């Protein structure tokens, strides 16, 4: 199961 | 930042002449990911070649497996041609039945 | 035995070709089971194992959406990274991400993974405590500060301790003995003439699973490597692996050497001679 959507930019 | 690919050319099963088998070229430990791999029969490029999905190892270096159906004879020469950013000229590795 | 759910994600910028290439692949132990390729005729998540066809359409749709969100993120992060390092000559650059969970045979979380590399070297990695970050250079200290104040460690902790382990157990249930398999190697020794003074003996191990294996050569009971060649373990293409180890020995003395094969599927190590 893919990780949840990123919440913080690089 | 730049690693040269290890190359292995081999068959899926131990080669016996006149019996169908699978020709493999395994390229590993390279970086960056842009790479060219062709399977050759007597110098000619083999058309129906499949390959695995791009993945990488613990040290972030990439690996790929290219493969095709083949029927080994004694005279037919098989080889793997690899192109890479770290490769000056196209690297050709010949298939050895016992390697 | 211990098990692993891993995702290997690669994003490569392509000067002049517009959008970067985005590839994600998933592995349960030594077995790929899913894939996502932005260049496919079909930018969707799709199965790569024969036991993944029993998941419904909603599974694939959710996986696809998460994938696309990540691709978007990597599209931004490539630009960000070329800014951070002041790369002015343009060119293709690579950003990689590995994430997932390693669990013990008792289903203990041995290791939660959430790490990134840029252009071939480490960029930033979640530590084993799943609370703190390791930043490889000063550019990654920017990111580390950001993720610290934002609370990313908590966010991915929840996933690594929950969803990851859950679905790992699920995949192990679906695949069952195709994953929990143990294929003992088929082993044999070949002989190859070289010169008047020496010849080559090669020890073959074929069709084994999992990939972990060890081959050793001995001379009348004691180990050698004084002239031993050992190739990297390689995929056969059918879900099994191969390896061989060769040695150069004096002519006439071939019958003094033995090969020894060590694998999970071999209760006692194999001892072979030509």
């Amino acid at each position: 199961f893919y990780a949840p959507e990123p919440i913080t930019s690089l | 930042i730049q690693r040269t690919p290890k190359i292995q050319v081999y068959s899926r099963h131990p080669a016996e002449n006149g019996k169908s088998n699978f020709l493999n070229c395994y390229v590993s430990g390279f970086h960056p990911s842009d790479i060219e791999v062709d399977l050759l029969k007597n110098g000619e490029r083999i058309e129906k070649v499949e390959h695995s999905d791009l993945s990488f190892s613990k040290d972030w270096s990439f690996y790929l497996l290219y493969y095709t159906e083949f029927t080994p004879t004694e005279k037919d020469e098989y080889a793997c041609r690899v192109n890479h950013v770290t490769l000056s000229q196209p690297k050709i590795v010949k298939w050895d039945r016992d390697m | 035995g211990p098990h692993s759910l891993r995702y290997f994600v690669t994003a490569v910028s392509r000067p002049g070709l517009g959008e970067p290439r985005f590839i994600a692949v998933g592995y349960v132990d030594d077995t790929q089971f899913v894939r996502f390729d932005s260049d496919a005729d079909n930018p969707r998540f799709e199965p790569r194992a024969p036991w993944m066809e029993q998941e419904g359409p909603e599974y694939w749709e959710e996986q696809t959406q998460r994938a696309k969100s990540d691709e978007q993120w990597f599209r931004v992060s490539l630009r960000t990274a070329q800014r951070y390092y002041n790369q002015s000559k343009g060119g293709s650059h690579t950003f990689q991400r590995m994430f997932g969970c390693d669990v013990g045979s008792d289903w203990r979380l041995l290791r939660g993974y959430q790490q990134f590399a840029y252009d071939g070297r480490d960029y930033i990695a979640l530590n084993e405590d799943l609370k703190t970050w390791t930043a490889a250079d000063t550019a990654a200290l920017i990111t580390r500060r950001k993720w610290e104040q934002a609370g990313d460690a908590e966010y991915y902790r929840a996933y690594l301790e929950g969803e990851c382990v859950e679905w790992l157990r699920r995949y192990l249930e679906l695949g069952n003995e195709t994953l929990l398999r143990t294929d003992s190697p088929k082993a044999h020794v070949t002989y190859h003439p070289r010169s008047q003074v020496d010849v080559t003996l090669r020890c073959w191990a074929l069709g084994f699973y999992p990939a972990d294996i060890t081959l050793t050569w001995q001379l009348n009971g004691e180990d050698l490597t004084q002239d031993m060649e050992l190739v990297e373990t390689r995929p056969a293409g059918d879900g099994t692996f191969q390896k061989w180890a060769a040695v150069v020995v004096p002519l006439g003395k071939e019958q003094n050497y033995t090969c020894h094969v060590h694998h999970k599927g071999l209760p006692e190590p194999l001892t072979l001679r030509w």
